[PDB]
């Protein structure tokens, strides 16, 4: 069981720019038996490079691979629009076939700023017994986005979950929504609710809280 | 150029068995090895096993005691039998050639969870004065509990399709998914035109349209 | 125990000449035989290993061959550095036996 | 001398017990010797599944013999890698028990046939182990010698050593002289046997 | 530059014991197998002994078996060759070499310079 | 505060074997008896049996020859297997504690 590892978790380069990938393995491959797969979303993986150096039939010459031993690199000369997907690497020189962890490539643009929106729990769901507090960000390019929920000027963690949408096909940005679950008495007695955002869009972090009892 | 079409139960419950079948059309079916490859979220692609026309099987050492393939040479089909599926088996299963180089399958999503079908509940979300920064705000209704994955949330029966972001479903600890969808509209347009977040849960046949305004 | 018997006790040649030196094995050694260059007053340097290969550092002018009981080295570009003693060592069994040697004179 | 040795790591026996190994006569004994990596040593057994037990060396279910394996990292390890111990990675069917398959024909993994030339979906079945001194346990070489005991209708050629004791004369003692069992007094005589 | 340094040899009365040291430099002494080669004056190269990389598997030649003893110290990067029952026919120069395999599949790629041992009256 | 969850085959054919499973979350599972309670239209609530982590079972004398139960301590699960179901076994099946006084299932 040769554990297969890929170093760049999320490569982000502008269209028409050369991209390089890494597939550092845990052992030495038998006869450079390592391949590169491409998986467009919603489809099955497809070969691009076999034998770590040669191109599969029907593959454009824009794909090139190299490396031997325990280090393998995949090079894309030009980033065409139909090239932004996840890339997997596979080995043969061992009894169990092992795939890489998978790395994705996306289109690069300017850094945007998250538009923070805050919402209070509704009366109907308060009657139901669940106090959900959500804060959202809209149209921010960098993937990194942290939500630090503070309750009554204290620190609380582990009681929230985050959801991220897939990149917009028009402005190439992201929207993030984080949900904070609460109990009945805990929401009833707590006063101040806010989530903290750290991002590279603004040097100074911005906070927008609310209070229950007035709107 | 073979065609690999597969079918199987897309929903399961714990301590049950998983049965999948892949059908080979076109070129010869004998003299080859047919593989099953699983792609799970978070983890990566995993190779489950192989089988040929004579019943010779290769197994992944991790999934060795629970995996069993069978072959039907008469109708050119091979099958996978995964026993005692737990919540960690939720993934997408592919059938391909021996190494998955030439031709693959289509992708059969299989989800394992011990939860009965439940109708979604829509909770309106009023746009706060703090949210309304003059003319920019966000509406939406938070769907809380629904077991089956498929669900669609649309605004104004498709009239409002601009600025709508549909967040991916979140699997709650209870076994029920949760979805949230919001729309960015001008405050003047919000006042002049009312907006409804239509939902259509196919498994539960619930069509609840709720309008929320300041 | 396998002993190495090089038939040429010594060879007479000048610069840029072709000579062949053979080594014979009592038993059957598949390919585990190596050659060495021993300039007197210095340490022996390997130039053929596995009975057919080129050591990293020597020019591609020592061509070894043979498999089984006979092993022959062929050189066609003899240089002034080719006047020394050559040994053949087998690696089939743990007791490793070298060859008698072969002196190369100037004529 | 084999059972009492300590360097052997695994000495599991299947058809016979190691205690009575000496007191069993067999027609023939086969010693099969090969070197495999550490993780694969568990597949050298009757009724086991793996690449090394399907494509390289397969033991029958009705196995009357022993398996002996000892670590040999010191004996077989090169700084760059041994690259001399090879295993059959690809085959189109499982081996029959006690069968050796030595072929270099290219494994056709695709629709397009290849006439002995490597390429796309055409791969060399034989792949080489990578043995290096820095390798941790489990990926280190192990030398395996599998002894198979055979019992045919031919007379038992191989028997265990037949230990004996000293000779006492002029005393009523039980004797076993090469199969003659009895009781009596043994005294030197002048009979002239042929 | 990779080099091998050897010392510890000299004129010793017969019947005593001589211990020689072959220091290592430029490589990893804990990953190679070392060999001892001796050459009497006006004679050929004679193999002596071999030790594995981990220092737990050693073989001697068919002449100095039982008498000679070989050892190593990976921490000190040196070779410990101890001679017992030294005899007057061991008058030779001793070479320490380096091999990748303890069986020398492709070894003997680097040699040192050698030290001369002359035993006499 | 356990959260019992149930699953099983809804539709069934006569002369088959009903099989239901109830999963236990929350607090401790061992050292307790887990009951199966059947509620049918026309009739009322009916008690089927009990089982603990050790495999000891109590059965209702009426439904004694057709009821078999098993407990899976590894995954905190216990199951019911009603054998040879007829048309009169159409009902709603609950899983609860030993007496159904504290916490029930969902049906």
């Amino acid at each position: 069981e040769i554990v297969m590892t890929q170093s760049p978790g999320t490569l982000s380069l502008s269209p028409g720019e050369r991209a390089t990938l890494s597939c550092r393995a845990s052992q030495s491959i038998s006869s450079s038996y390592l391949a590169w797969f491409q998986q467009k979303p919603g489809q099955a993986p497809r070969l691009l490079i076999y034998g770590a150096s040669s191109r599969a039939p029907g593959i454009p010459d824009r794909f090139s691979g190299s490396g031997s031993g325990t280090d393998f690199t995949l090079t894309i000369s030009r980033l065409e629009p139909e090239d932004f997907a996840v890339y997997y690497c596979q080995q043969y020189g061992d009894s169990p076939l092992t795939f890489g962890g998978g790395t994705k490539v996306d289109i690069k643009r300017t850094v945007a700023a998250p538009s923070v929106f805050i919402f209070p729990p509704s009366d109907e769901q308060l009657k139901s017994g669940t106090a959900s507090v959500v804060c959202l960000l809209n149209n921010f390019y960098p993937r990194e986005a942290k939500v630090q929920w503070k309750v009554d000027n204290a620190l609380q963690s582990g009681n929230s979950q985050e959801s991220v949408t897939e990149q917009d096909s028009k402005d190439s940005t992201y929207s993030l929504s984080s949900t904070l679950t609460l109990s009945k008495a805990d929401y009833e007695k707590h006063k101040v609710y806010a989530c903290e955002v750290t991002h590279q869009g603004l040097s100074s972090p911005v906070t927008k809280s609310f209070n229950r009892g007035e709107c | 150029e073979v065609q690999l079409q597969q079918w199987g139960a897309g929903l399961l419950k714990p301590s049950e068995t998983l049965s999948l079948t892949c059908a080979v059309y076109g070129e010869s079916f004998s003299g080859y090895y047919w593989s099953w490859i699983r792609q799970s979220p978070g983890k990566g692609l995993e190779w489950i096993g192989q089988i040929n026309h004579s019943g010779n099987t290769n197994y992944n050492p991790s999934l060795k005691s629970r995996v069993t393939m069978s072959v039907d040479t008469s109708k050119n089909q091979f099958s996978l039998k995964l026993s005692s599926v737990t919540a960690a088996d939720t993934a997408v299963y592919y059938c391909a050639r021996e190494l998955g180089h030439d031709y693959w399958g289509q992708g059969t999503l299989v989800t394992v969870s011990s939860a009965s079908t439940k109708g979604p509940s829509v909770f309106p979300l009023a746009p706060s004065s703090k949210s309304t920064s003059g003319g920019t705000a966000a509406l939406g209704c938070l769907v809380k509990d629904y077991f089956p994955e498929p669900v669609t949330v649309s605004w104004n029966s498709g009239a409002l399709t601009s600025g709508v972001h549909t967040f991916p479903a979140v699997l709650q600890s209870s076994g029920l998914y949760s979805l949230s969808s919001v729309v960015t509209v001008p405050s003047s347009s919000l006042g002049t035109q009312t907006y409804i977040c239509n939902v259509n849960h196919k498994p539960s046949n619930t069509k609840v349209d709720k309008k929320v305004e300041p | 125990d396998i002993q190495m018997t090089q038939s040429p006790s010594s060879v007479s040649a000048s610069v840029g000449d072709r000579v062949t030196i053979t080594c014979r094995a009592s038993q059957g050694i598949s390919s585990w035989l190596a050659w060495y260059q021993q300039k007197p007053g210095k340490a022996p340097k390997l130039l053929i290993y596995a009975a057919s290969s080129l050591q990293s550092g020597v020019p591609s002018r020592f061509s070894g061959s043979g498999s089984g009981t006979d092993f022959t080295l062929t050189i066609s570009s003899l240089q002034p550095e080719d006047f020394a003693t050559y040994y053949c060592q087998q690696a089939n069994s743990f007791p490793f036996s070298f060859g008698p040697g072969t002196k190369v004179d100037i004529k | 001398v084999l059972y009492n040795s300590a360097s052997f790591s695994t000495f599991k026996c299947y058809g016979v017990s190691p205690t009575k190994l000496n007191d069993l006569c067999f027609t023939n004994v086969y010693a099969d010797s090969f070197v495999i990596r550490g993780d694969e040593v568990r597949q050298i057994a009757p009724g086991q599944t793996g690449k090394i037990a399907d494509y390289n060396y397969k033991l029958p279910d009705d196995f009357t013999g022993c398996v002996i394996a000892w670590n040999s990292n010191n004996l077989d390890s090169k700084v760059g890698g041994n690259y001399n111990y090879r295993y059959r990675l690809f085959r189109k069917s499982n081996l029959k028990p006690f069968e050796r398959d030595i072929s270099t024909e290219i494994y056709q993994a695709g629709s397009k046939p290849c006439n002995g030339v490597e390429g796309f979906n055409c791969y060399f079945p034989l792949q080489s182990y990578g043995f290096q001194p820095t390798n941790g346990v489990g990926y280190q070489p192990y030398r395996v010698v599998v002894l198979s005991f055979e019992l045919l209708h031919a007379p038992a050629t191989v028997c265990g050593p037949k230990k004996d004791c000293n000779l006492v004369k002029n005393k009523c003692v039980n004797f076993n002289f090469n199969g003659l069992t009895g009781t009596g007094v043994l005294t030197e005589s002048n009979k002239k046997f042929l | 530059e990779v080099q091998l340094v050897e010392s510890g040899g000299g004129v010793v009365q017969p019947g005593r014991s001589l211990r020689l040291s072959c220091a290592a430099s430029g490589f990893t002494f804990s990953s190679y197998a070392m060999h001892w080669v001796r050459q009497a004056p006006g004679k050929g190269l004679e193999w002596v002994a071999v030790i594995s990389f981990d220092g737990s598997n050693k073989y001697y030649a068919d002449s100095v078996k039982g008498r000679f003893t070989i050892s190593r110290d990976n921490s000190k990067n040196t070779l410990y060759l101890q001679m017992n029952s030294l005899r007057a026919e061991d008058t030779a120069v001793y070479y320490c070499a380096r091999a990748s395999i303890t069986t020398t599949d492709d070894g003997m790629d680097v040699w040192g310079q050698g030290t001369t041992v002359t035993v006499s009256s």
